[PDB]
Parts: C-alpha cells; structure tokens; sequence
C-alpha cells in the first residue's frame, strides 16, 4: 500500500 | 530470504501541452504489482501482478484516491520548485520520488526509505533513521527546514515500521508461488572467433528470478574484470531476466577460462567453460 | 542535465526460425523520460508494439521495455530504432540472434 505525498 | 516494496512516482510537466502528468508504479522485488497513469483514459490505480487481484474494492478505491491527490501535490511541488530554483514557466521538468521498506529474512524492518529528485538529481531524503533529512542543496534546505516543522519524518516512520511492513508481509504470503520462488539461471558459454588468433567468449545467463546476479570471467583463477564486457541486466518479459558477460581471448587459451555464477536460486556457485563439442 | 539511452535488442526466447517468439527492445539508463521507440520488420515500423510502464532505476534514470510477437526467420530483418533529447538523429540497433 501507498503511502501520502508532501508539498516541498 | 530479504524482500522489499517500493513505489516509484514520475511527475513531469509539460508547458503548452496540459497540466503535469504523474505515472506512480508499485513493486515486490523485481515483481511490478500496481500502476497508475494520470494520462489513461479514466485514470485509476490498476492491478499488475494476479496476486494482488484478490483485494477488494476499498483497496483499489483507496489506492486510486491517494494517488489521485498525490498527481495534484505534484502539481504545486513542480510549480514550487521554480520557485526554488529561479526557473521559468517555459520549460519542462521532471520531479521523482522512491520509497518504502527492507525486509530481512525474519520478516523485520531491515531498512526504510523516502528520497526525491528534481531533473534527475538527487533532491532529499529521508536518513536510515527514520528521523532526520539530508538535502543536496540550498533548495532542498527549504524544504527540509519545512518538513522538520511539519514532523514529516515522524509521518514516514510511521508509515515504513507500520503498514509498509505488514502490508509488504501480506503480498508476499498472497503471492508466494512466485515472489518467494527464485528461478535459477540457465546458463551456457558461447564461443565466435573474431579472427585467426583471437574468440568472443560469452556466459549466458537466462530465465532467472529475482533479477539479482553475479557472472564473472576467470583467466588462470583471476578474474577479468577490467577485460570483460558485461551487459545491464535486462527484462525477458516473462518475469525473468537475461544476462550476458563476454571476454575475447588467445586462440588456443580458451580452457584456461572459466565463468562464475551467482545466484539466489543456485544452491552453490557455478563454474563452466566452453564445451566444443 | 540529460543522460542518453543505452539499447538492447534481443527475444524473449533463443531464437528459431519459425517458432513465435517476443522481440524486445529494452531502452534504459535515459533522462528525460519522454522517448520514442519503434520496433521494425525489413525497416517498416512494426504496428502492435507493447511497452512497460515508465519506471526508473537507483541513480533516477528511466527504463522501458518495448516487445512485440514475432516469428523469425532466415532472412527478416529486425531492428529497434530509439529517439530521445539527447540524439541528434534517431539511432536504430539491430536484432543481433546472438546478442
């Protein structure tokens, strides 16, 4: 499973 | 033996031509089991290996959702990575991002991982503790500054010691005729004279799982290394793999030569030598 | 900035004339991902072409495997002819039976 992405 | 899951995700804009395009795919070893494509038709996280099938609907509703978001956060990171590095809106660029979980062979976290490039160079990552960031430069720097206020780190932890590990656990049992069966090479030594005085010799390896191996050339027991030419490893289609290692030598000196095995699915390295008969 | 992509041509199976087989054109080790591959029958593009989804190795170049169904024989020409950023003309690599 996937997992969360993060604004740079 | 060790195993690991890893999600690649490519974000690539494309001025003039629409909004970026995102490809995420998942991986178990060398074994492809998910993809999702912001460009398909009706884009949708989609199985790719027929052990992963059996979830159910919340697995791939919930997949697809995140994945979804995760094509608009790229979106904002592209457009803020000109931002960073005084870049203009004309261009085409491309952010990458890798991630996920080692298992040794007890089936503990070995290793995690979270790294991120921008135009194929390495960006930040995530450290093998878990816990703190190493940025390649100054741009970077913004965004480790930013993710130490946000506690991304700690997020990550979470994610690699909890469900990457144990969802990791589950493919394997449900995919276990496959992801934990080596295939072991099938190998064999070619020979094509190059000339009156000299011949190519070149160690086959095919149809082997994972894709993992070592073939080498010996001349008298010492190895070739900088007289061999060694091809990359590459795909058959079938799940397996091919891998060829060449070395032009003497005429008359072929049985002096030998070629080296290693693989997971050998019981004990292999030794061969052309046979011309 | 750009890395150019290393091609390899082979099949799936040892090859033998008159037995079906997949013909592969594996194009790796590139940057930027955008990339163009054909595979070629006697120099004609090869209509039904099939390729993986875009990954990429440790150090981020990408890698794709482009195939096809094919049956070999004596005297047809295969080839896979790749174009990228890096490339001032396409180059094309031959199917090589012993590659």
């Amino acid at each position: 499973v996937s997992f969360i992405e993060f604004v740079i | 033996g060790s195993h690991s899951m890893r999600y690649f995700y490519t974000a690539m804009s494309r001025p003039g031509r629409g909004e970026p395009r995102f490809i995420a795919v998942g991986y178990v070893d060398d074994t492809q089991f998910v993809r999702f494509d912001s460009d398909a038709a009706s884009p949708r996280t989609e199985p790719r290996a027929p052990w992963i099938e059996q979830e159910g609907p919340e697995y791939w509703d919930g997949e697809t959702r995140n994945m979804k978001a995760s094509a608009q956060t790229y979106r904002e990171n592209l457009r803020i990575a000109l931002r960073y590095y005084n870049q203009s809106e004309a261009g085409s660029h491309i952010i990458q991002r890798m991630y996920g979980c080692d298992l040794g062979p007890d089936g503990r976290l070995l290793r995690g991982h979270d790294q991120s490039a921008y135009d194929g160079k390495d960006y930040i990552a995530l450290n093998e503790d878990l816990s703190s960031w190493t940025a390649a430069d100054t741009a970077a720097q913004i965004t480790q500054r930013k993710w130490e206020a946000a506690r991304v780190a700690e997020q990550l932890r979470a994610y690699l010691e909890g469900l990457c590990v144990e969802w990791l656990r589950r493919y394997l049992e449900n995919g276990k005729e496959t992801l934990q069966r080596a295939d072991p090479p099938k190998t064999h030594v070619t020979h094509h004279p190059v000339s009156d005085h000299e011949a190519t010799l070149r160690c086959w390896a095919l149809g082997f799982y994972p894709a993992e191996i070592t073939l080498t050339w010996q001349r008298d027991g010492e190895d070739q290394t900088q007289d061999t030419e060694l091809v990359e490893t590459r795909p058959a289609g079938d799940r397996t793999f091919q891998k060829w290692a060449a070395v032009v030598v003497p005429s008359g000196e072929e049985q002096r030569y030998t070629c080296h095995v290693q693989h997971e699915g050998l019981p004990k390295p292999l030794t061969l030598r052309w046979e011309p008969s | 900035i750009q890395r150019t992509p290393k091609i390899q041509v082979y099949s799936r199976h040892p090859a033998e004339n008159g037995k079906s087989n997949f013909l592969n054109c594996y194009v790796s080790g590139f940057h930027p991902s955008d990339i163009e591959v054909d595979l070629l029958k006697n120099g004609e593009r090869i209509e039904k072409v099939e390729h993986s989804d875009l990954s990429f190795s440790k150090d981020w170049s990408f890698y794709l495997l482009y195939y096809t169904e094919f049956t070999p024989t004596e005297k047809d020409e295969y080839a896979c002819r790749v174009n990228h950023v890096t490339l001032s003309q396409p180059k094309i690599v031959k199917w090589d039976r012993d590659m």
